[PDB]
Order: C-alpha cells, then sequence, then structure tokens
C-alpha cells in the first residue's frame, strides 16, 4: 500500500477497539514471571555455556598483549575469544566503536575478550585471569576544553540561516544571551544487554534484547561476514532500551563468535558495572542561545549553537533542530559543532537532540519572557508558528501547541502561580511552578505484517516489530481486531522475530504508527480475500461481530475459511507528505516543585503533561509512556549525570547506585491529558509518535519551577542542591 | 568471585576459633556488603564462616538499664523493636533512613558497622586506590570527589564511612563487644573503633585477625527529642551527602553526630557542649580541621544549614 | 594471580514455592542464580547483581530480600517464594491482577520484583514496622501513599511505571 494522499474515512475511524484503554495483552506473562527475556531461553539450549566479558582497563591506547593461558586453564573453561583468534570481522553501519577491540583501544570498557565456561561463576572467576597489558595514548575527554577549537560545523551538516540574525538581535528591544550544559546520560534499562547464540552448521539463531530486529540481523551478519539469510534474530520481550538497544552491542557479537568456536550454545550478559562505559550514552552538550524580541514580545531573532563530542565518525547530539521549528522569528541561525572525544560512543537516548535542546531552549524562553514582562505561557502562544519559519509556504500538518498550553494552564491552576520568585512556602519548603513546551517530529518508515484469519475465527498477526514496554503487542492486536470486526481477545500477535515481515522497529517514536499502519495494509488485503471467499464486493462490505455484510447479504468469518486459513502479507510505504507538510508532535509540561529552604533538596510535588500526538491508539499504554517519560525527565533535571574523570577518560559512577535514577519516593502525582489530534496527513491510522515527545520539555519545566521557587537560575544540569545552597534564605 | 569453602558451626566460639585456624577466612552475616565486594574480587576470602543462627540475634535489656543488641540482629528488627523506638529513637530513625527494605531485612548490626566505603574508585579495580592497593594513589583526591569526606582526611584517602546506623551508635556512646580466637572478650567504644586513614587507609578498624563481634551495648536512655536528618539528591535509597543525628533536651543542650563528612561518624564533645549557642558555634568547632576538595566544599555549608534546621525542628 | 580455585560443591535442600528441591551447588552461587540457572525459575530477574535495583526480590520465610546478595547455601531448608509461587496466568494473584488493571509495568523486567515487594510491604505495615516517613515512631503505621512509596523505593523501575504501581498497590490493599 502506498500512502501518498491524506487519509479519508476508513475502518479505524469506528474506534470500537482502537483508541480504547485496553489492558496489555502481554500482562499475564509479564506479571507472573513467564515472559522470557534473552538470558532465559533454557529449553532452546539446555546445556548452554556462559560467556563472561573482559573490558578494557584503559580509555585509550594499544593492547600490547592479551594473554589467555591462565584463563584457559581455569576450572570449567572451554575457550577464550579474542580479536586475535576471532578472525577478520566486518563492522556494522550503526557501530562507530568496534564491538571487539584489539589491538587498538577506543574507549574504557571496550570488550577485548570473552571467557566461555561451564557455569556462570567459573566464567566470571576465569575472566579475572585474562592478562591484558597496555600502552596508554593521549586522549581528549573534556567537551568544555575542546569547545574553543571547534568553530565550524560538520561538512555534511551546514549551519542554517534565515534572514539577518545579527542585525535583528542588535535591533531587538529585549534579548537574552545565555549558555547551558547537559551532561552525558545513560539508559540504565533494567534488563542488562544479553544474547544467546546457537549455530546449526552455518545457520545462526540469536536470542537477544534489541529494539530493531532487521538492523540487528543485517549488522550482525556484516560483522561476522556471513550471509544475512543464515541469521535469525529473536527478541519478543525486551526489558527496556530507551535508544540503548537500537544497535548491535558486544553481547550479541561475542555470543555468536563464542558459540561458533566451542560448537555449543553460549549466552552472554553485559554485567551492570560494564554497561555505562561499554555501551552508548547520550552526549553531553554545551549550548549557546541568543534570542531577541520586539517591544510587543514577538521574537525577531533566534540563534542556537550546540557543541557535543564523540569518537571519530560518530554522531552529534542534534540539539538545535527544534529551534528551527518551534517558535516564530524571521531571523534565525542554528548550528552544530562536533568535537572529537575519546570517551565511550555517544549515541541515541530517548528523544536524541530534542531532550537536551529543549533543556536549554525552554529555560532561555522562560528568561526572555521574564525580561519582557510577559507570562511564559502567553509568551509561547504569542510566538506560535503554524508554518516552517524557514519555508513559510510549508504548513505543519497540524499543530496544537497553543491548545496544549491553554488546556494545561487551566487544569494545573497556572494562574495561581506567584510570578515573583521565592515568595511561597509550605512549611520549610519553597514552592514553585514552572512550564515548558515539548516538541518532537513525526517520522515515517516502511513497515509490513502478515495477518491470518484462522479456521476457528481467530486472527494471527506476525511482524518483526518489537515491544520494549511500549505496548506494541496490544495496539497491533487492537488494529487487527478493529479491521476484521473480531473481539480483541481473539487476536494473537507474534513479534520480534526475523522470520516475520520487516517492520520499522522501535525507534524515532515511529513504531506505533508505522507498525499499526502495516497491519492496516495487511488487513485491507485480508478483507478483500474474505470478501472474495464469500462472493461479495469488498468496496461495499462491512466487518463487525464476526461477520461480513454487504447491503442486503451477510456471512460469517467461519464460512470464509471453511476452505482453509486466509493469509495476507503487505507493507505500507510513504510518499512525499512528510516533505509537503511538517509533521510534528507537541506538549505542554507544568510542574510544581518544593525546594528545601535549608538543605536545597529538590522534590517534585505535581506534574501535568498535555500532549498532541495524533490519534491515540491506547490511552492507558500511551499514558504510561508519558508518565514514564515524565519520570525520566525528572531524572535528567535533578539527579542524572555520568561523572567524567577527564584524566582517566571514563564515566566514574558506572553502576545502578552511582548513576542515580528516580525511585518510588521521588514520584509525585503525575497527570496526562491527550488532545484529540487526529492527523490524516500522517497515515491511515492518523496517529503520531508519543514515546519520545513525553520527555521533551520536562526537565526545563522542572528547572523553571526551581527558579520560580528560589529565584536561582541554574543552567548546568542536573540541578542539585549544591548549585542552590549559597543563594537560599537564612536559617 | 573466587571459590571458597563454606562452614556452619554450632557456637560463636567455634566461629572465632575457625577464623583463627583458617588463613583468609571471613565471617558472613547478611552478605549485603561482603558479597558485593566478593563479586568484584575486592574481598577474596578462601573460606566463609556463617555467623547467623548462633544465638547472636537478641535485643535485651542490660542489668545497668541499657540495651544489649546482638551482632546478628537484622537492621529491620532493630529499627522495629518497641524499646528502640521509644527509648533510642535516633537509632531507629538512622536505620530506616538507609538502604531499602530488602537490604535492611538482611543487614545486621555488626555487618553494618563493618560496611566499607562507597568510593567509586575503590569499587573499580582498574583505578588508583590506596585503600585497595597501598601506594597506588588516590584517584578521588583530584578526581570526582563530590561524595567524599571533608574532615578527618589524609593525603592518602578522602573516603567516607557510609553507615547511617553507625552515626546514631556514636551519638549513643555504643560499645562494641567481641570475642577473640584466644577466647577472651573485649569491649571497644565505637568512638575508638574506626582508624584514621593516615598513610594506611587499607587499615580501617580496631578488630584483630578473626575477632568476632557478638553485640553492641547501649547505655540507659537519654530522653529528649531524637532527630536523624539525612540529606540526599534523591528521596530514598541513597547514601547521605550529609546527615545529622541529634538528641536535644528541653533546655536546648544535647549532642550531635554527623555522617557523610568523614571516615567515621563525626562527633566532638566540645561541640555538643555549645548546642544552646546555635549552629554556627557548633559548626566552627566541628569543622575547625576541615580540608575539603573544591567538589565537596558545599558539604561544609550544608552541614551548618542542616544543623540549623535540626535545632529549629527541636525548638518548634 | 596465575590461578583461581575450583568450585567447592555442596548439597543443598531448598523449599521453593512449596516444592522440596535437592541440589548440588557451587558455594558462590547466589539464591538468584540458583533459582534462574539451576531451577529454571526465570521469573526472578537480574538487573544489577549488586543490591541496587530490587529486580531479584524474593521472599525467604516470608521476608523480602534481594536474592543477588545472599548465597544459596545460607538458606538450607528455608521456604522460598518467587513470583511464580504467587500466581500464574490461569490463576493470577490479586496483586498480579491489580498490576494488569492499573498498568503498573511497561517492559516487565522490574515487575516480578515490584510484585513480590508489594506483597511483603503490606505485611510489613500490618506487622507494625515503621519507615523513614513514619512521623510517630511509637505508634502503628497506616497504609498511606507516602508509606508505600518509601517502602517500595528499593525496587527501581526505569520505565517509570511508579504512579501506576502505587495505584495497583492501593487497589490491592483496599480489598
Ligand atoms: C545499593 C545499597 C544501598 C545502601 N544504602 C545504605 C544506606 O543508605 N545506608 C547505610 O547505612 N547502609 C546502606 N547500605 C549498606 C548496608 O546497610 C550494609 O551492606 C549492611 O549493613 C552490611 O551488613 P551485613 O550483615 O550484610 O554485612 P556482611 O556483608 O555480611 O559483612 C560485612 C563485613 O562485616 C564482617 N562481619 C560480619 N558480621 C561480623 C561479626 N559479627 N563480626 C566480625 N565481622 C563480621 C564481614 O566479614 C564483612 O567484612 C546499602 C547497601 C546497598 C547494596
Ligand atoms: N498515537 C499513539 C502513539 C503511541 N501510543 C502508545 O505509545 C507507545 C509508543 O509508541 P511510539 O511513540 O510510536 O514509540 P515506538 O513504538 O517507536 O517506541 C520507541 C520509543 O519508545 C520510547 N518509550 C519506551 N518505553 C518503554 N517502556 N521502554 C523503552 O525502551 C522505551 N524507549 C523510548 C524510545 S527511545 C523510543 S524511540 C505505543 O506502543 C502505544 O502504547 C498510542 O497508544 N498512540
Ligand atoms: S578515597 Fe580512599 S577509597 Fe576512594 S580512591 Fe582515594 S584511597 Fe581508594
Ligand atoms: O529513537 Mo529512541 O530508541 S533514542
Ligand atoms: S539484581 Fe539484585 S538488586 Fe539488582
Ligand atoms: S517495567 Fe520496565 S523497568 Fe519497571
Ligand atoms: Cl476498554
Ligand atoms: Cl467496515
Ligand atoms: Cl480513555
Ligand atoms: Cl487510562
Ligand atoms: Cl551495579
Ligand atoms: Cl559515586
Ligand atoms: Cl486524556
Ligand atoms: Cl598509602
Ligand atoms: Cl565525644
Ligand atoms: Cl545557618
Ligand atoms: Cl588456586
Ligand atoms: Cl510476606
Amino acid at each position: 500500500m502506498k500512502f501518498d494522499k491524506p487519509a479519508g474515512e476508513n475502518p479505524i475511524d469506528q474506534l470500537k477497539v482502537v483508541g480504547r484503554p485496553h489492558d496489555r495483552i502481554d500482562g499475564p506473562l509479564k506479571t507472573t514471571g513467564t515472559a522470557r527475556y534473552a538470558y532465559e531461553w533454557h529449553e532452546e539450549a539446555p546445556n548452554a555455556a556462559y560467556g563472561y566479558i573482559v573490558g578494557s582497563a584503559i580509555a585509550k591506547g594499544r593492547l600490547t598483549a592479551l594473554d589467555t593461558d591462565a584463563a584457559q586453564k581455569a576450572p570449567g573453561v572451554l575457550a577464550v575469544i579474542t580479536a586475535s583468534n576471532a578472525g577478520v570481522l566486518g563492522k556494522g553501519d550503526k557501530n562507530t566503536a568496534r564491538l571487539l577491540g584489539g589491538p587498538t583501544i577506543e574507549h574504557y570498557h571496550q570488550a577485548i575478550a570473552l571467557v566461555v565456561a561451564e557455569t556462570f561463576e567459573q566464567a566470571r572467576a576465569a575472566a579475572s585471569l585474562v592478562q591484558a597489558h597496555y600502552r596508554r595514548n593521549k586522549g581528549a575527554y573534556s567537551l568544555a576544553d575542546e569547545k574553543q577549537a571547534v568553530n565550524q560545523p560538520p561538512e555534511d551538516t551546514p549551519d542554517k540561516n534565515v534572514g539577518d540574525f545579527d542585525g535583528a538581535f542588535t535591533s531587538a528591544a529585549v534579548k537574552i544571551d545565555a549558555t547551558y550544559t547537559t551532561p552525558d546520560q545513560s539508559h540504565m534499562a533494567m534488563e542488562p544487554h544479553a544474547s544467546m547464540a546457537v549455530w546449526d552448521g552455518n545457520k545462526l539463531t540469536l536470542w537477544t534484547s534489541n529494539q530493531m530486529i532487521d538492523w540487528c540481523r543485517t549488522d550482525l551478519a556484516k560483522t561476522l561476514k556471513v550471509p544475512v539469510e543464515n541469521v535469525r534474530i529473536i527478541s519478543p520481550y525486551i526489558g527496556g532500551g530507551f535508544g540503548g538497544k537500537l544497535f548491535l552491542r558486544s553481547d550479541a557479537l561475542l555470543a555468536a563468535l563464542a558459540a561458533r568456536a566451542v560448537k555449543r550454545p553460549v549466552k552472554v550478559m553485559l554485567p551492570r558495572p560494564s554497561i555505562p562505559n561499554n555501551t552508548t550514552h547520550r552526549p553531553a552538550t554545551l549550548q549557546h542561545l541568543r534570542i531577541g524580541a520586539d517591544q510587543s514580545g514577538k521574537i525577531t531573532a533566534i540563534s542556537h549553537e550546540s557543541w557535543s563530542g564523540n569518537l571519530p565518525g560518530g554522531t552529534p547530539e542534534t540539539a538545535v533542530q527544534q529551534s528551527e521549528l518551534l517558535y516564530a522569528g524571521a531571523n534565525r541561525h542554528t548550528g552544530l559543532r562536533l568535537a572529537t572525544l575519546d570517551l565511550p560512543e555517544g549515541n541515541a537516548m530517548r528523544a536524541p537532540g530534542e531532550a537536551p535542546g529543549l533543556m536549554a531552549l525552554e529555560i532561555a524562553i522562560d528568561e526572555l519572557a521574564e525580561k519582557a514582562g510577559i507570562d511564559p505561557v502567553e509568551f509561547r502562544i504569542l510566538n506560535d508558528t503554524q508554518v516552517d519559519p524557514a519555508g513559510p509556504t510549508r504548513c505543519f500538518s497540524r499543530r496544537q501547541l497553543i491548545e496544549c498550553l491553554r488546556t494545561g494552564a487551566d487544569k494545573f491552576g497556572w494562574k495561581q502561580r506567584n510570578a515573583t520568585p521565592g515568595q511561597v512556602r509550605d512549611g520549610e519548603w519553597l514552592v514553585g511552578h514552572g512550564v515548558a513546551a515539548g516538541f518532537r517530529n513525526n517520522l515515517l518508515e516502511k513497515s509490513g505484517a502478515r495477518v491470518h484469519l484462522e479456521q476457528n475465527g481467530t486472527v494471527t498477526v506476525e511482524t518483526d516489530m518489537t515491544d520494549i514496554g511500549t505496548g506494541s503487542y496490544t495496539i497491533l492486536a487492537q488494529t487487527a481486531a478493529e479491521m476484521l470486526g473480531v473481539p480483541l481477545e481473539q487476536v494473537a500477535v507474534h513479534l520480534g522475530d526475523s522470520s516475520f515481515p520487516v517492520s520499522a522497529g522501535s525507534g524515532g517514536q515511529w513504531g506505533a504508527n508505522t507498525s499499526t499502519s502495516g497491519v492496516y495494509a495487511a488487513c485491507m488485503k485480508l478483507r478483500e480475500m474474505i470478501a472474495s471467499a464469500v462472493g461479495f464486493d469488498p468496496e461495499q462490505s462491512q466487518f463487525a461481530d464476526g461477520k461480513i455484510t454487504n447491503g442486503t447479504r451477510s456471512a460469517t468469518l467461519h464460512e470464509a475459511t471453511a476452505g482453509g486459513r486466509l493469509t495476507a502479507e503487505e507493507s505500507i510505504e510513504f510518499g512525499t507528505l512528510s516533505k509537503e507538510y511538517q509533521q510534528s508532535t507537541f506538549a505542554g509540561h507544568f510542574v510544581e516543585v518544593g525546594v528545601h529552604s535549608a538543605t536545597g533538596e529538590v522534590r517534585v510535588r505535581r506534574m501535568l503533561a498535555v500532549c498532541a500526538a495524533g490519534r491515540i491508539l491506547n490511552p492507558k499504554t500511551a499514558r504510561s509512556q508519558v508518565i514514564g517519560a515524565m519520570t525520566m525527565g525528572m531524572g535528567a533535571a535533578l539527579m542524572e549525570e555520568l561523572a567524567v574523570d577527564d584524566r582517566l577518560g571514563y564515566f566514574v559512577n558506572h553502576d545502578m547506585a552511582g548513576y542515580e535514577v528516580p525511585v518510588h519516593a521521588d514520584i509525585p502525582k503525575q497527570e496526562v491529558i491527550f488532545l484529540d489530534d487526529t492527523d490524516p496527513i500522517s497515515s491511515p491510522m492518523k496517529a503520531k509518535g508519543v514515546g519520545e515527545l513525553g520527555l521533551c520539555g520536562v526537565s526545563a519545566a522542572i528547572a523553571n519551577a526551581v527558579y520560580n521557587a528560589t529565584g536561582i537560575r541554574v543552567r548546568d544540569y542536573p540541578i542539585t542542591l549544591d548549585k542552590l545552597l549559597d543563594k537560599l534564605p537564612d536559617v | 568471585m573466587k571459590a571458597f569453602t563454606y562452614e556452619r558451626v554450632n557456637t560463636p566460639a567455634e566461629a572465632a576459633l575457625s577464623a583463627q585456624r583458617v588463613p583468609g577466612a571471613k565471617f558472613i552475616a547478611g552478605g549485603t556488603n561482603l558479597l558485593d565486594l566478593m563479586k568484584l574480587e575486592i574481598e577474596t576470602p578462601t573460606h566463609l564462616i556463617d555467623v547467623n543462627g548462633l544465638g547472636l540475634d537478641k535485643i535485651e535489656v542490660t542489668d545497668a538499664g541499657g540495651l544489649r543488641i546482638g551482632a546478628l540482629v537484622r537492621n529491620t528488627d532493630l529499627a522495629a523493636h518497641e524499646r528502640v523506638r521509644r527509648d533510642y529513637a535516633v537509632l531507629s530513625r538512622a536505620l530506616l533512613a538507609g538502604a531499602s527494605g530488602q537490604l535492611r531485612n538482611q543487614a545486621t548490626t555488626a555487618g553494618n558497622l563493618l560496611q566499607r566505603t562507597r568510593c567509586p574508585y575503590f569499587y573499580d579495580t582498574n583505578q588508583p586506590c590506596n585503600k585497595r592497593l597501598p601506594g597506588s594513589g588516590c584517584a578521588a583526591l583530584e578526581g570526582f570527589s563530590r561524595q567524599h569526606a571533608v574532615v578527618g582526611v589524609s593525603e592518602a584517602c578522602i573516603a567516607t564511612h557510609p553507615s547511617d546506623m553507625a552515626v546514631a551508635m556514636r551519638l549513643l556512646d555504643a560499645v562494641v563487644e567481641t570475642i577473640t580466637p584466644e577466647g577472651k572478650t573485649r569491649s571497644i567504644t565505637l568512638a575508638d573503633f574506626y582508624h584514621p586513614p593516615g598513610k594506611t587507609p587499607h587499615i580501617e578498624t580496631a578488630l584483630l585477625p578473626g575477632e568476632l563481634i557478638v553485640a553492641v551495648t547501649l547505655p540507659p536512655p537519654l530522653g529528649g527529642k531524637h532527630i536523624y536528618r539525612k540529606v540526599r539528591d534523591r528521596a530514598s535509597y541513597a547514601f547521605a551527602l550529609v546527615s545529622v543525628a541529634a538528641i536535644i533536651q528541653p533546655d536546648g543542650s544535647g549532642r550531635v553526630a554527623l555522617g557523610g563528612v568523614a571516615h567515621k561518624p563525626w562527633r566532638i564533645e566540645a561541640a555538643d557542649a555549645q548546642l544552646s549557642q546555635g549552629a554556627q558555634a557548633v559548626y566552627d568547632t566541628l569543622f575547625a580541621s576541615a580540608h575539603p576538595t573544591a567538589e565537596n566544599t558545599f558539604k561544609l555549608l550544608l552541614a551548618k544549614r542542616t544543623l540549623a534546621s535540626v535545632l529549629a525542628e527541636a525548638r518548634a | 594471580p596465575a590461578a583461581t580455585p575450583a568450585p567447592e560443591i555442596m548439597p543443598l535442600t531448598l523449599k521453593v514455592n512449596g516444592k522440596t528441591e535437592q541440589l548440588e551447588v557451587d558455594t558462590r552461587t547466589t539464591l538468584l542464580d540458583t533459582l534462574r540457572e539451576n531451577l529454571h525459575l526465570i521469573g526472578t530477574k537480574k538487573g544489577c547483581d549488586h543490591g541496587q535495583c530490587g529486580a531479584c526480590t524474593v521472599l525467604v520465610n516470608g521476608r523480602r530480600l534481594n536474592a543477588c546478595l545472599t548465597l544459596a547455601v545460607m538458606h538450607q531448608g528455608a521456604e522460598i517464594t518467587t513470583i511464580e509461587g504467587l500466581g500464574s496466568p490461569d490463576n493470577l494473584h490479586p496483586m498480579q491482577a491489580a498490576f494488569i488493571k492499573h498498568d503498573g509495568f511497561q517492559c516487565g523486567y522490574c515487575t516480578s520484583g515490584q510484585i513480590c515487594s508489594s506483597v511483603a510491604v503490606l505485611k510489613e505495615i500490618q506487622d507494625g514496622i515503621p519507615s523513614h516517613v513514619t512521623v510517630d515512631l511509637v505508634s502503628a503505621p497506616e497504609t498511606t501513599a507516602d508509606e508505600i512509596r518509601e517502602r517500595m523505593s528499593g525496587n527501581i523501575c526505569r520505565c517509570g511505571a511508579y504512579a501506576n504501581i502505587l495505584a495497583a498497590i492501593e487497589d490491592a490493599a483496599g480489598e
């Protein structure tokens, strides 16, 4: 099916099943400890051996030797895998750092060996015996120190200029010039990365924890230098990823290499202490924002530059993009600056670019609104743009930011905020109220599915789409049920296996919309096949209550498969509507915080998110996404930071105690409202992404609330008490 | 983790005798610190002697009118005990401020006293750490030191003692009761129990090889208003940035002890004596010898403000 | 050094979800790894292996603990209850049902731990055990939102399902 015109009326509009807050269909498995994750597939390899990773002890240099005799002789050891004995490897297109290092060390904790043994404990113990010796080389570990020297953009990513920023900034009646930083951050998905490999001759099956089944398959095959057709990837349940499992990691590669060497299945988990340096992290940013407005508060000049660093050839953190689209202004400049840093690989984490970009921009807007004497909600409304500011003939498909903000302000009781900071106490707590906007594009990618109408009337959906805790199982079941007129409980959904059709996977918040659209496409064909089986024209047929009807005539789904099951396999592809229109998603985030007047401790009291993300497919699982993102934004605002040691070149606090994520006790009342934002420009589902949008703007709304509570602006996140203490009131 | 033999015994004396008989033996109680360190091969005992189930887990009134707390009492049970809640509230408060319910359920009185630092360089066996490898250097000194000590430090080590319970024990003049492998008994006041790092930060306590802690003894109740104020970046399940344990009497006299600032609970009698004069006076005495890093200098102001807040709470 | 010692293997009896198990274990093996690798009771999860997350929470003689930080051999003859012992898909525990109704999970990886802790937390409150947020230390704690949040803080959810987890626990506690 080719989606090149906006959607008209179609079966999904009935909303008998889609749009309803159904329980997750994976709930019974997940609450009873019966869903299997990658390290738990015992029947598939009852005598699987255990591989234990050895990571680089240095940030950067050469592995002069890697000796494995003592490890080989250790109790229960089968083999030790190294770069040297693994053979020539390829490199996947989504790996900047090599997944197996040696002789060159590119980052701290880069994998250099794997000991395979009969038991976990024997593997761990033997891994301590692997003898690695090194020659350190000089590295660059400080983004701040590197900034001065990077003053040009990457070759393929030139600055974007509209009108005359410099002139307009000079002319502006009111303006700000401020610098903001965000630290390196870590996914901390609760399931450690893990994989199990089994070879049967030259065929590999890998059970793994991966968001993107098809990319995994291709990248693993390229790395191993084997035909892609000889690889099967399986990941039906993923214990979280947040970007960290978009790509092939060291567990998958090493499991695969090991199992081929020992002629036996091998499973490998990355130990939690190795994850923050071995895998990827959100790059730290250093951002410079210069914004000017006229006497009426209309922005006239906006400049946003961002610096981030990475290993050679790695990605920047795309922190200026939202500034190109979010607010009106005729005179604009945006630019990225990419340093070289020898820290671990920087890469995607939930809302790459927008999360840190809005962490800066949405404080800057609060600063500018304050300087102009304009309420910060009204200030954003005044500066709404319904078109691309760089190409004003290009409309947003639809844009309800104003309505997010107005609805949010009303529900939250925004007018009860004291606009003079620092004047409200609740006992020893200073109370403050803050707001910020969220913004995240809606992206489209090809996606397919196979749908079967079984002889017993039940429906089977197969696609390689993943459910990483998002709800894909459930929303794909809802889609098929809606299209075929069957109860939700009669639909089975099988996911995350490369033996199924290629979906777009879980990433870029395109997963719900694209995966359900491919099921839509498959179901439209299946409806045609059903109609043909009973002798009706599908153009005039309706599907409801387990029947198909056409004007005067009727038949049951049972009758259509008396001949055998009916199977449709189709994909959706997308034309040029995403160029013709700008497709995005919007939010308004409203937060109340308390700041302890003595100690400076920050505690969130209430959070509201109002989101516009197209048609919501399941308001219960969508709400979960947003409260989840609200929580991750609390982390980013108040506690999360990978501490860089810029001498030793690594992240110091590299575990689940040192890198602090929010706990139960941190969590306030969290409310979510979804505006009806049905967007027929997007797809036949009329849905847009939400899973990344939910995070966008959250941290700045907290920062702005801390400012309102205390009168203290903090522009280097996270906002911890040591950044407040010396400007709080007297005790 | 290195393989070890595992031993159950019938009495406490057998446990101490076995620790003497077996080079490299360690006692295991809750396992909640020892096993953490063993997984990383920071502790590498050849032999574990289980000291649970040896009768060392009672809470009893003493003849002098205080409390004898068995070494193997679970932290949950100690915090929950009626007499502790009523008469030694600051100890209950300190225990409940630490760790999580799962960990408090298993952690024990002596194990908690003997938990080791949370320094991240100590925990990463690839990094310089004098505590782990004498003379290798102290990575924290000029590295990431936000969570480290501000007083009682040396050039060799700026680590803190992480225990909340130990701060209340120090405030209460707790006495550590032991049996030696020779079969004698010793009493060590908690104030004398933790060694300064000096040039030997690998040597942490007054215990002799294979000495077994059997109990902690408390004196008679002090009365007054008991407070344990723990400051942390997140609301629960984190170690203290700074903590203040206080017992404040109706006249405003009392005593205080602090966590998060030193290699042990930090209390000075001359500072206790100034409580009625206010937080600035108490602070000046407590931190006259402070030697912070740039990264942890905020703990000094934090301690003063937290003490002020605590005394205001007592007045209210 | 140049060598590491061979496993010391010991016989071990555990009662796991009502069933007598007789095992031979490496002394190093945690209760967590005995459940998962030896007994194939994979519902108990490993999120960190160092006591930092709660994903491995189980009940030992009714008391919750982190199974990654205790040795199997330390629990000879103990009664262990895991998530599988509380219920299954065709016979859900009321707490499992509450988590489904309120959507108290996303990825599902912390959920075994959250559920085992929840059940234990309600019992700890019934037993009069105070917490960090109990204002009147001498009196009996009440089952309030604040109490529940504090007492569950040893179970980390990176998905951030906390608000729904609290709603599930409060629903289960009200019944
Ligand atoms: C992630 C996490 C967060 C935490 N947060 C807190 C916090 O906020 N506050 C805080 O106070 N604690 C915290 N803890 C630490 C915890 O309180 C301690 O690990 C615990 O008190 C240790 O007691 P245990 O009985 O488990 O000791 P074990 O681990 O069994 O033993 C500790 C050491 O004591 C020795 N030993 C044991 N009993 C005896 C005895 N009777 N005699 C002589 N030697 C003995 C052992 O050989 C060993 O060297 C945390 C723990 C983790 C894992
Ligand atoms: N219009 C819409 C869109 C979404 N949804 C709900 O939201 C989920 C997310 O859909 P979508 O926004 O399309 O996100 P993806 O399917 O593309 O999933 C990826 C996304 O998922 C996000 N949320 C996550 N949440 C869980 N628990 N764990 C992860 O790793 C997560 N990773 C983050 C990251 S990073 C990203 S990119 C749906 O499954 C559905 O429950 C809905 O009902 N209607
Ligand atoms: S402070 Fe004490 S513990 Fe932390 S690194 Fe320096 S020596 Fe090793
Ligand atoms: O695009 Mo989400 O996996 S960073
Ligand atoms: S696996 Fe046990 S606390 Fe994380
Ligand atoms: S459900 Fe994914 S971690 Fe709590
Ligand atoms: Cl419903
Ligand atoms: Cl229809
Ligand atoms: Cl609804
Ligand atoms: Cl809902
Ligand atoms: Cl960890
Ligand atoms: Cl740390
Ligand atoms: Cl809603
Ligand atoms: Cl030294
Ligand atoms: Cl004293
Ligand atoms: Cl003061
Ligand atoms: Cl040996
Ligand atoms: Cl229980």
